[PDB]
């Protein structure tokens, strides 16, 4: 198996538009996720709120949806409960408080694509294995 | 002056390797062990036999290569060559785990060349063979862990790997599986290597600090002549110490070092057995009077229970992987767990 | 002489069968109460509340348990590393429900042995001798001291300090081993080749003196009649064992020097141990073992398994499973 | 004593010695260098490159599972990389 | 040769420093240039993290020992522990290692060059161990420098910008000392406190002005004994009670090394007032105590009813007593409630954790730090992948929390190895069996047998 | 009057060509991408 622009093509926006990453994007994603995320949702889980987790499938069910790039840009700009009802900048880092939580300051519009195209192709690598926890280390 | 005389005495030659005849058996043996080790972890898989990486060609380092066992569906076969499982071909023996018997019995004839070794200058020095017959312990160890316990189980894929990492998971299958630390063959066993590492340290001590004065200077190791009649150290003053510090001392030199020879060879010998014992899942696993209350009395827990909730753990959430000739298919649902980890 | 200078004399005399010394005048009392407590404890104790939640645990022999799984178990972690002695109690019930008994044996038995130690400088100073036989016992006491004192400090608990007890022992060890990963650590590699050479290097020493024994008996008795206490000559050729083991290995491998001989025997276990009790009492702050769980994947990004993820899998079944009732919280952050 | 070899000091330190290995030391080196960049060690050994252990869309194992038909089950499996 | 051969000093090579004993000036050069390698490398070291520094991210995500440090000081950071200018840390770094070359120029000099002893260039230079009366004088200049050094640090919080307080109100801030404690009931009573839990010996200070206060009192009590024993020699309980050589003096010192450097591993993880853990990340117990702290807030935004919640054990499932009535954290963080921190105090009141504060007075900023000081706990593997030992590769994170209390615990206990040796060495020594027993006067030989 | 082939040379050839050989494999593999 390889990385393939097959495996690299996750959806744009929620009317079924794609988009097809590069190899340098993906590696650029998962650095970036590393830096800024993977304390709390190494392998897609959730560490501080377990319930959640970062599968595709879940993201799906967001209310809006999150299971594309621009709905996941969206959320790393102005972060939601999963029913959409409360805003949650406060606690959860974005670039709305970039000034509470550092790191998302050096952060481009073009790194938070990487990241969200990163958390979308990794379960179509890794399967149950992303958001699945220790059970499928 | 026949023909085998003269070939004994090229054998015998004095030289900075000696020969021998029991070299014939050695130095092929360990070499090709040796060498079976080297390029097994440097270039070879168990991808086939394992589902596993295990060569630094494949990126381990140093802790995670191993020449690992053979899949379990070859049974105990020796995996020859020439044999009808690779049938000549070198590349598929290394993938279908031949480098693990290479390097097994070749070790294993290694091993007798070398005490064989022992025998043949001992004689020729005209020693006692007290050295061969120390080495007879590591021998018991090699052929008790690596060829009978397999032999007794259903292929050699369960005997050890050779490898750092994969002996660990050798260790925690052992306690998983046979509860292995309550065998008192192996406790027998732990008192004898760490008795015997308490005697080399006490004795290296003792002597270091009841040397006489022999020289001048302040290096004390050079006031030690190899050919000097006399002892370099004070018995009569290391025995009154231990006496008062420890309550008994050795007071026969002879008795001191056969106590240090017999203490950690018996604790291998008497770890062997048990393991022989392990070879039918013979295992010290259970006490029976315990299980009895517990199963009765909710209330009674004991280090004991503890441990084997702990076992009962390491069974289910290593297995799938542990063997995966077996296909096991364990949903969460059905993994032992405790509240919230 | 007044009634102190004899005292002193006796205290220090070096004609008492058993050495006193003034590191023994702390050694004893310690020593006498760590002993007759924990006898009383191991055979009659009651069941002691462990991990804090109100789930004793049963150690001792009127209670069920035989030699190979009674112990004394650890103070309750609702205690903590607080001092608990007879006193802070309302009544011997609550201190013997709370794990008391541990306390006192380990405090009076770590000051008994570091004054063990002490003693056995004093001794070989009184008899004239050189005073490093104590830095060798260092490495046991030093072991000692990590697993009943530093590692539960960096935890917080003396309730995850070493049970005593012979199965208390192997829970103690395989609950480190998923927490820290301590086999693949390389003061415990250390450890291993400490003990396992030191145990080699035994054997070697014992069976070379013994291979080259002079005669000196017939064959009918022990050839340790050949050793007369307190001779003065040797009763082995150093020369003959070496002209085995130099043959044996090679010339330059072998030791021709007893002094040196010796020295080495005393430093490869002692330094071992050093690096063995030094690896407790890190992990103690957790900084772990090796973590190579998912460290090769493939040109895809799928985990190829090495046998190091086969390692994490049994961690993962010691972790979920032990101390089962005691954990609220998803990560066991202690 | 002497077993009656050239002693070790005397070779290691002698300028014919490093005459003859500064040569043969690097060639060997390079030669081993050689073996793993040529790709030729896996060929030898069977040893999976990183794109061939799975196939694009397999996450099962081949794990070899018949004595006597064991190189014909490797050989199954390596066709279906392709 | 001038020692330097075992032959004429009577040490072998591997013990060749020992050849400089009774050599004053090459043994000056020794500690010179020795001290040149310490300058050296806090020098090389803080420009080795400033290059290697983020300001985005935290200081205990890149692996900085040296740099909370020069922060905790009050230079470069501003409130919460933010990086503001990052110029002081750079000029902290480049004069140290500046300094190491008159440091190293001097030691090179006096070991190769100059006088192989001093004691007839001057007598005020020269000294023979046995001196009883210029040891003490030596030790009584140090013991000034030290004290002073204590009086630099004073000066630094009261007149030179002061100290970083995490426990100012608002997050934390630098913040003058205006009122250290001098009362010695307070400063002494920390030395009497019990080291054992919930009361932690001198690690427990938790306030800026104790920490100033007490380094007046031991800069005053330096500088007298400094001055103390330049006037006086030793009496006599004291002369028959010590060994007078070069070695036992060394033993003596690596005793004391020892004692404290098991002190500073336990000041760096426990107390997270001189080791702010703005800085240095949480602290065991905190990361611990942070867990339960979010997953209360988490439940509680849910519906449920934290204190009355009971756990399957049947303690409480978020909040318990301890074993004196205090409210605590529930589950195994219960051996951690003796933890004090600014996020945390807020919410206690007289019988420790408030139901009412805890219901309605959590403010966000207090979630998000327990988030974050749950997720950073001083767990982590050698290789530096952070976590539990059984975590994936990801995060490659280990507190210095962590890196500063193993390496010291390591160096504390070879230094009481050393301790042990040279001290019975510096026995032997001064009795005349260092060397060995002599065979013609065993002192055993001469003694009753014991039975 | 030392010969230059030996059993001692022999023995030390035979570890050490592949050692070297097997050095420079390995220095080749850290630089392989996945
Ligand atoms: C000590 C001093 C040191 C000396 C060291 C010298 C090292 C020498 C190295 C030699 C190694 C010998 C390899 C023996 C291989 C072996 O045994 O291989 C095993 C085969 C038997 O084959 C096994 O047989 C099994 C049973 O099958 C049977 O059962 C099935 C249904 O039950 C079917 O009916 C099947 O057809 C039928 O055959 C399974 O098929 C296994 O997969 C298959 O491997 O026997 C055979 O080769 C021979 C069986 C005769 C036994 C020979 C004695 C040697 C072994 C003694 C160990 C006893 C230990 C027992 C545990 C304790
Ligand atoms: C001559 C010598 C003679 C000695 C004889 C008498 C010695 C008795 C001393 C006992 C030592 C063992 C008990 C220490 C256990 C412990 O809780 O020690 C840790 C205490 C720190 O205590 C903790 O201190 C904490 C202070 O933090 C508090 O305050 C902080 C303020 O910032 C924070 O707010 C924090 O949240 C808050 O809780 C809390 O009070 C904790 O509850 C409390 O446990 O450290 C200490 O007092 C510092 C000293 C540590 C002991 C050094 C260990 C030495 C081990 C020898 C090594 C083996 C030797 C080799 C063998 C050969
Ligand atoms: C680096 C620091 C240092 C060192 C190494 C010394 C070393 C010495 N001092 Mg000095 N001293 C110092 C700093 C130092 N001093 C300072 C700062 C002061 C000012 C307060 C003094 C005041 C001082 C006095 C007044 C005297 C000495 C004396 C001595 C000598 C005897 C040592 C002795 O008996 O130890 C201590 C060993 C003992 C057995 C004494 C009992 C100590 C007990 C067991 C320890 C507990 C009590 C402790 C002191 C305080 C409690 C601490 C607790 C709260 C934790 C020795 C050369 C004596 C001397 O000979 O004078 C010329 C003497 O009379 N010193
Ligand atoms: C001391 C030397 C020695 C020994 C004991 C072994 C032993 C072994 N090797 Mg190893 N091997 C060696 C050297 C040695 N090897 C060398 C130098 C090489 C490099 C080429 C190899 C390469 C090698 C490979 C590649 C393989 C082995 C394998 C084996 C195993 C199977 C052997 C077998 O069936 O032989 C069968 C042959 C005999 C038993 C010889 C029979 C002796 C004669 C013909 C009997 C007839 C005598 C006659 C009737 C009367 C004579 C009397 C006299 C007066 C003339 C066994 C463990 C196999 C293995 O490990 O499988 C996993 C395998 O695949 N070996
Ligand atoms: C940092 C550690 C340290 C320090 C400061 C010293 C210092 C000293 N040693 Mg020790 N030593 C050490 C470690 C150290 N040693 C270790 C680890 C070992 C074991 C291998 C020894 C073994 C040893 C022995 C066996 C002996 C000494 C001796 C000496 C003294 C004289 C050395 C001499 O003749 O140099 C002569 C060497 C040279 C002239 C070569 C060059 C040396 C210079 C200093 C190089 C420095 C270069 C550096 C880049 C500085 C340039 C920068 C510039 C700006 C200054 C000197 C005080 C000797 C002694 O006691 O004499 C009485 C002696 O016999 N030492
Ligand atoms: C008290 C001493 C101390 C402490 C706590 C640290 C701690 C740290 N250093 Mg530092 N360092 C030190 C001394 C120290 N260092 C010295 C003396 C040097 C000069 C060589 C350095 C040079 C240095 C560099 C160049 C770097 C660090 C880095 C780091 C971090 C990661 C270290 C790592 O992965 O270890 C790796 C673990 C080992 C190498 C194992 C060592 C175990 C030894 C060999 C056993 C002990 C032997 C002896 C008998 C005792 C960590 C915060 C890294 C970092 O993140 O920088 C920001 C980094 O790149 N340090
Ligand atoms: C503790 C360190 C120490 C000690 C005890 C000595 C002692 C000695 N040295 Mg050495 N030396 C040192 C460090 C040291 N030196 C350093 C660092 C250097 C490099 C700059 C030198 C370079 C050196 C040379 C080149 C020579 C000496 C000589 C001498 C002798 C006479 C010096 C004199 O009369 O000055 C008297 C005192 C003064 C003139 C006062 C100046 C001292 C400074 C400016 C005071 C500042 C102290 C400072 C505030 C403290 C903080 C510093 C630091 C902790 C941050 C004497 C044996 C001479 C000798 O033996 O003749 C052959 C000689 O030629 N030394
Ligand atoms: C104590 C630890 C000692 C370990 C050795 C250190 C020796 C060091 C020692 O004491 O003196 C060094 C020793 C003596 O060398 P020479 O006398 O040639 O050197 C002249 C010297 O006097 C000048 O320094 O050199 C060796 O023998 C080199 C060892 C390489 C040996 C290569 C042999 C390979 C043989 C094959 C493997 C053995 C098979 C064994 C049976 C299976
Ligand atoms: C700990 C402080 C976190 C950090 C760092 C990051 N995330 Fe997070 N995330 C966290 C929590 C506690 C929650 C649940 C929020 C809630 O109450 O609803 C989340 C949730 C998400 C989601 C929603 C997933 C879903 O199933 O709908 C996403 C997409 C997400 N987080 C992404 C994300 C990214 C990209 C991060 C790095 C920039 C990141 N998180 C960091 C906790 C924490
Ligand atoms: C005696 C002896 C010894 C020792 C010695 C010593 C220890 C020394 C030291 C020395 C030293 C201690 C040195 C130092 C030096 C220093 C230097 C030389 C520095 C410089 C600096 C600079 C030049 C800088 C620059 C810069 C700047 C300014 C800025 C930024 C950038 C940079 C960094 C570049 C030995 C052991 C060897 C041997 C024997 C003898
Ligand atoms: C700064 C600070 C502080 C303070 C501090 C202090 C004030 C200190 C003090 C200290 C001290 C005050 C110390 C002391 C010490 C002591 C010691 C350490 C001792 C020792 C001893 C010895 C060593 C002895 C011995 C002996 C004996 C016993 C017998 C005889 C012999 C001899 C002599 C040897 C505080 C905490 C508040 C806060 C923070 C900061
Ligand atoms: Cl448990
Ligand atoms: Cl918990
Ligand atoms: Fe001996």
């Amino acid at each position: 198996a390889e990385l393939t622009p097959e495996v690299l093509t996750v959806p744009l926006n929620s009317e079924g538009k794609t988009i097809t990453l590069t190899e340098k994007q993906y590696l650029e994603g998962k650095r970036l996720f590393q830096y800024a995320c993977a304390s709390c949702h190494v392998g897609g889980i959730t560490k501080t709120n377990p319930s959640l987790d970062l599968r595709t499938e879940t993201l799906a069910l967001a209310t809006p949806p999150r299971d594309n790039i621009e709905g996941l840009v969206d959320y790393m700009k102005n972060p939601t409960t999963y029913d959409g009802e409360q805003e949650i900048a406060e606690v959860h880092p974005s670039l709305r408080s970039a000034d509470i939580f550092p790191k998302m300051r050096n952060l481009t519009e073009k790194d938070l694509v990487a990241i969200a195209g990163h958390i979308l192709v990794e379960p179509k690598i890794l399967g149950d294995k992303w958001g699945g926890g220790k059970v499928y280390y | 002056r026949g023909w085998f005389d003269i070939l004994d005495d090229w054998l015998k030659r004095d030289r900075f390797v000696f020969v021998g005849w029991s070299g014939i058996l050695l130095f092929p043996c360990a070499y090709l062990a040796l060498g079976g080790w080297l390029t097994g972890t440097t270039f070879v898989t168990s991808w086939y036999t394992h589902g596993l990486a295990s060569s630094y060609l494949e990126g381990c380092n140093f802790l995670t290569v191993a020449v690992s066992t053979p899949a379990n569906s070859m049974g105990h076969s020796l995996l020859l060559l020439w044999g009808p499982e690779a049938q000549g071909d070198f590349t598929r023996w290394c993938q279908l785990g031949g480098l693990w018997t290479f390097i097994a019995l070749h070790g294993a004839f290694g091993l007798i060349g070398f005490m064989l070794r022992q025998f043949e200058i001992a004689r020729l020095v005209g020693v006692r063979p007290y050295n061969a017959i120390a080495f007879s312990a590591p021998i018991a160890v090699f052929v008790s862990v690596f060829l009978i316990y397999p032999l007794g189980q259903s292929s050699w894929f369960f005997a050890p790997s050779f490898g750092v990492a994969a002996i660990f998971r050798f260790l925690l299958f052992f306690q998983g599986f046979h509860n292995w630390t309550l065998n008192p063959f192996h406790m027998m066993g732990v008192a004898g290597v760490l008795g015997g590492a308490l005697l080399c340290a006490i004795h290296g001590a003792t002597v270091e600090n009841t040397l006489f004065q022999d020289g001048e200077g302040a290096s004390t190791f050079r006031a030690f002549n190899p050919t000097q009649a006399e002892e370099t150290y004070s018995m009569v003053t290391a025995n009154r110490f231990w006496s008062q510090i420890f309550g008994i001392a050795f007071s026969n030199k002879r008795w001191l070092h056969f106590f240090m020879l017999f203490v950690p060879v018996t604790g291998l010998w008497m770890s062997a057995i048990g393991v022989v014992g392990l070879a039918l899942n013979l295992r010290s696993y259970d006490f029976i009077s315990q299980e009895i209350r517990a199963a009765e009395d909710p209330e009674f827990e004991t280090f004991y229970t503890k441990n084997l909730l702990l076992n009962e753990g390491i069974r289910a959430w290593m297995a799938p992987q542990d063997q995966p000739h077996e296909n096991f298919v364990f949903p969460e649902e059905v993994l032992p767990r405790g509240n919230a980890l | 002489a007044n009634l102190w200078e004899r005292f002193c004399n006796w205290v220090t005399s070096t004609d008492n069968r058993l050495y006193v010394g003034w590191f023994g005048v702390i050694m004893i009392p310690t020593l006498l109460a760590a002993t007759i407590c924990f006898v009383i404890a191991f055979i009659a104790a009651p069941p002691v509340d462990i991990d804090g939640i109100r789930e004793p645990v049963s150690g001792s022999l009127l209670y069920g348990n035989n030699i190979i799984t009674g112990a004394v178990v650890p103070s309750s972690n609702a205690i903590g590393l607080h001092f608990y002695p007879i006193w802070e109690a309302a009544s011997l019930d609550e201190w013997l429900y709370n794990g008391g008994p541990y306390q006192l044996i380990i405090f009076h038995f770590l000051l008994g042995a570091s004054c063990y130690m002490g003693r056995q400088w004093e001794l070989s100073y009184r008899l004239g001798m050189r005073p490093w036989i104590c830095v060798a016992y260092s490495a046991p006491l030093a072991s000692a001291f990590a697993v009943f004192l530093i590692y539960p400090i960096g935890q917080g608990s003396f309730s995850d300090g070493m049970p005593l007890g012979i199965s208390g022992t192997f829970n103690f060890m395989i609950v480190f081993q998923a927490e820290h990963n301590i086999l693949m650590h390389p003061f415990h590699q250390l450890g291993v080749a400490g003990v396992f050479g030191g145990a080699l290097f035994c054997a070697m020493h014992g069976s070379l003196v013994t291979s080259s024994l002079i005669r000196e008996t017939t064959e009918t008795e022990s050839a340790n009649y050949g050793y007369k206490f307190g001779q003065e000559e040797e009763t082995y050729n150093i020369v003959a064992a070496h002209g085995y083991f130099g043959r044996l290995i090679f010339q330059y491998a072998s030791f021709n020097n007893s002094r040196s001989l010796h020295f080495f025997l005393a430093a490869w276990p002692v330094v071992g141990v050093w690096f063995t009790a030094l690896g407790i009492s890190t992990m103690a702050f957790n900084l772990n073992g090796f973590n190579f769980n998912h460290s090769v994947i493939d040109a895809k990004g799928n985990v190829i398994n090495t046998w190091a993820d086969i390692i994490n899998r049994a961690n993962l079944g010691m972790e979920v499973m032990h101390e089962r009732n005691a954990h609220n919280f998803p990560l066991d952050l202690a | 004593g002497t077993t009656g070899e050239r002693p070790f000091s005397d070779i290691i330190t002698s300028v014919r010695y490093w005459v003859i290995h500064s040569i043969t030391i690097p060639a060997l080196f390079i030669a081993g260098w050689l073996f793993v960049s040529t790709g030729l060690a896996y060929d030898v050994f069977g040893t999976p490159r990183p794109d061939s252990y799975y196939a694009q869309e397999q996450r099962s194992i081949p794990l070899v599972t018949d004595r006597f038909e064991a190189k014909q089950q490797v050989e199954t499996f390596l066709e279906q990389l392709k | 040769a001038t020692n330097r051969d075992q032959e004429s000093s009577g040490f072998a090579w591997w013990a060749g420093n020992a050849r400089l004993i009774n050599l004053s000036g090459k043994l000056l050069g020794a500690h010179v240039a020795h001290a040149g390698l310490i300058v050296f490398w806090a020098g090389a070291m803080t420009l080795f993290e400033l290059a290697h520094f983020i300001p985005e991210k935290p200081m205990y995500e890149q692996g900085l020992i040296l740099i909370p440090h020069i922060a905790t000081l009050g230079w470069g950071v501003g409130p919460g522990g933010e990086v503001v200018d990052t110029f002081p840390f750079f000029v902290v770094g480049v004069v140290h290692l500046i300094s190491s070359a008159v440091l190293g120029f001097g030691g090179v000099y006096h070991a190769i060059r100059g006088p192989e002893t001093l004691e007839e260039y001057s007598s005020f230079f020269g000294y023979d161990w046995k001196d009883k009366n210029k040891m003490t004088t030596i030790l009584g200049f140090h013991l000034i420098v030290l004290g002073i050094g204590a009086l630099l640090l004073v000066a630094k919080a009261m007149f030179f910008g002061g100290l970083y307080d995490t426990w100012a109100p608002g997050g934390g801030d630098v913040r003058v000392i205006t009122n250290p404690t001098l009362d010695p009931r307070v400063i002494f009573g920390y030395l009497l406190k019990s080291p054992f839990g919930g009361e932690g010996w001198i690690v427990s200070v938790n306030n800026l002005e104790d920490v100033v206060g007490g380094h007046i009192w031991i800069g005053l009590i330096c500088i007298a004994g400094g001055i103390w024993h330049i006037l006086t020699t030793p009496f006599g309980w004291a002369r028959r009670a010590f060994i007078w050589s070069g070695e036992a003096y060394l033993s003596y010192s690596l005793g004391a090394l020892s004692m404290m450097g098991f002190i500073a591993t336990c000041f760096v993880w426990f107390n997270n007032t001189v080791y702010p853990s703005e800085f240095y990340g949480p602290t065991g117990p905190e990361a611990s105590q942070a867990q339960a702290m979010t997953f209360l807030i988490r439940d509680q935004k849910l519906g449920a009813n934290v204190g009355s919640a009971q756990g399957p054990t049947g303690l409480g499932k978020y909040l318990m007593r301890s074993p004196t009535g205090e409210i605590i954290f529930g589950g195994e963080t219960m051996r951690f409630w003796d933890f004090r921190g600014p996020w945390l105090e807020p919410l206690r009141g007289p019988n420790g954790l408030d139901l009412n504060k805890i219901k309605n007075d959590i403010q966000p900023w207090q979630e998000r730090r327990a988030a974050e000081y749950m997720t950073h706990a001083p767990l982590g593997s050698l290789n530096s992948v952070g976590g539990v030992a059984t975590e994936i590769n990801s995060v490659n994170f280990v507190s210095p929390r962590s890196w500063l209390a193993t390496s010291h615990f390591v160096l504390a206990f070879f230094f009481l190895v050393g301790h042990l040796w040279h001290a019975g060495r510096a026995r032997a020594a001064a009795a005349g069996f260092e060397k060995g027993i002599d065979r013609e006067s065993e002192p055993v030989l001469s003694m009753p047998s014991l039975d | 009057s030392y010969p230059i082939f030996t059993v001692r040379w022999v023995a030390v050839h035979t570890l050490a060509v592949p050692t070297i050989f097997f050095l420079g494999a390995i220095a080749a593999m850290q630089f392989i991408q996945r």
